[PDB]
């Protein structure tokens, strides 16, 4: 349901992120753990404190996977096929937690890119994250 | 939670007919079949491949009695659910790492199992009362998550 | 997504419904209004007393829409096209309410189908009602 | 709602720098642009077809100002949100017919607006304190829904 305008808004905004994607990934995660304590149940083996290198490394993996989706916005099911299988048959994260991360990801972008975060781009990003989350949970059952 | 005197009598009347061990193993069984990702905690149980192996798994029945027994004893204290399940909440959070959303899926499955076993006796008003309880129980167990 | 086995199950269970489709749809609505009262905010123009003609009449349209969906399970978007436009551009029901209605439908089928409501059929019906909801809310934005 | 001494201090400090007239106008507008189905409650507001039209609508600006103003008055009573918003809760339910889920969507959009305006100032801990507040205000308004 992503129109041409949406895709343009996504590339534009994510293009301005560039190299800072890894730092933004780790910030979104940190915001989620504090604001939504339940999501911590999926990382009992991590040192979930401020500045934790483990969280920074995971934040980079998430951010790169998103960079991968933006590059294949017209063919996301196949570009995330491996990730879909991993979260569906190994990790098993309940679907509700993807919306919690998406929100925190929007808050981070808004706090770092003020002039780029227009109410229209905001609309496109939210639809983009919802589409990323649909593909990542598409094989749960 | 806040149930009128007639709603409580409704909840207590139907539960007396329930075979706690039977329904227990059937509610957890369908939880693992309908929502497969809940199986992440039960890898040490054995064969969880097909719907039949899950419903006939002895370890799945064993846990189901344990879960439904705690729930059952909980109905004797509906006016103090957070006080009754304060310790289980800490355990499920700090030691078991169970996402509270699992408590809401099981509660819904428990309501569908009650509709199946009781049929037309599980009237709309009766369901209305049991929903408030599966929600009240789910909230009390998720109260100590930090 | 719906597997071939899922489709067989939904068609088998719905085949057992048959003529009672309209009556079950009415009971599914009554159960929803009582358990989840926030749904009544979408029916201020309805007499919501037990057995009112309006709830019985709506129950039948909801049943007919489900039957067409099952008869066209291999192509629900084209079958539910007009109805999805209606919920997207006019009715504008928040997506969270589609799960409350599906649950109440499952409870109803479970209370009237003792022999057909097996664990494998319970699952396939929950996926089927999830799919119908997604298609009915696919044009919201 | 319960906030630690540091959280209560964070929420109060940041809310002193907020221009309620402008922040509320931004919040209501983004709710109609990002989640278009919420436009059902404001058919008598005029042009809402495009984003620039929604944000430039004077009736959208005026209503966001009243809503956030009422939200502001509740911040001074974090200890009893239920008793404070009791009247408004009954109004949004009996006469306005607003599905309570809309209060939750606005709460999240408001968090995205506070982040946009303040940048680095809106740190993770500050945001955690604000998620708690908007969740509590949303529940207090959906409290008298019968
Ligand atoms: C925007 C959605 C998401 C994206 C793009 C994403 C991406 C990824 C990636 C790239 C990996 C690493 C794969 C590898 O090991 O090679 C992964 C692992 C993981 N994800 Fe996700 N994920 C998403 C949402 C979630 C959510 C919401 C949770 C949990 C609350 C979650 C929990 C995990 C966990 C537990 C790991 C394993 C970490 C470890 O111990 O190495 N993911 N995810
Ligand atoms: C209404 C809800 C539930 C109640 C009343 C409840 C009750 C219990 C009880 C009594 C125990 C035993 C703890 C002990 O011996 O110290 C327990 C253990 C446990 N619970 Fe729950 N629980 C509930 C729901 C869940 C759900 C939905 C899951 C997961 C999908 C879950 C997973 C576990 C696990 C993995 C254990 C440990 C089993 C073992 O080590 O034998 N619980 N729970
Ligand atoms: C299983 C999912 C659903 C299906 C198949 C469905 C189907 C329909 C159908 C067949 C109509 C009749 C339209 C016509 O006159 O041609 C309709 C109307 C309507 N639907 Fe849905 N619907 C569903 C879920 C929802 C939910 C969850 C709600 C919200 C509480 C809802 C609220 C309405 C309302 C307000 C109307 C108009 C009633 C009237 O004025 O007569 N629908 N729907
Ligand atoms: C934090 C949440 C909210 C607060 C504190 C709030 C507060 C208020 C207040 C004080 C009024 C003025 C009553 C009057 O003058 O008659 C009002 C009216 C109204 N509210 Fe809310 N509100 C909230 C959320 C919402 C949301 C999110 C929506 C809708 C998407 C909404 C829709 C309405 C409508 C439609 C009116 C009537 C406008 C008119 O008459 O043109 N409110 N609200």
């Amino acid at each position: 349901v992503l129109s041409p305008a949406d895709k343009t808004n996504v590339k534009a905004a994510w293009g301005k992120v560039g190299a800072h994607a890894g730092e933004y990934g780790a910030e979104a995660l940190e915001r989620m753990f504090l604001s939504f304590p339940t999501t911590k149940t999926y990382f009992p083996h991590f040192d979930l404190s401020h500045g934790s290198a483990q969280v920074k490394g995971h934040g980079k993996k998430v951010a790169d996977a998103l960079t991968n989706a933006v590059a294949h916005v017209d063919d996301m099911p196949n570009a995330l096929s491996a990730l879909s299988d991993l979260h569906a048959h190994k990790l098993r994260v309940d679907p509700v937690n993807f919306k919690l991360l998406s929100h925190c990801l929007l808050v981070t972008l808004a706090a770092h890119l003020p002039a780029e975060f227009t109410p229209a781009v905001h609309a496109s990003l939210d639809k983009f994250l919802a589409s990323v989350s649909t593909v990542l949970t598409s094989k749960y059952r | 939670v806040h149930l009128t005197p007639e709603e409580k009598s409704a909840v207590t009347a139907l539960w007396g007919k329930v075979n706690v061990d039977e329904v227990g193993g059937e509610a957890l069984g369908r939880l693992l079949v309908v929502y497969p990702w809940t199986q992440r905690f039960f890898e040490s149980f054995g064969d969880l491949s097909t719907p039949d192996a899950v419903m006939g798994n002895p370890k799945v029945k064993a846990h189901g009695k344990k879960v439904l027994g705690a729930f059952s004893d909980g109905l004797a204290h509906l006016d103090n659910l957070k006080g009754t399940f304060a310790t289980l909440s800490e355990l499920h959070c700090d030691k078991l790492h169970v996402d509270p959303e699992n408590f809401r899926l099981l509660g819904n499955v428990l309501v569908c199992v009650l509709a199946h076993h009781f049929g037309k006796e599980f009237t709309p008003p009766v369901q209305a009362a049991y929903q408030k309880v599966v929600a009240g129980v789910a909230n009390a167990l998720a109260h100590k998550y930090h």
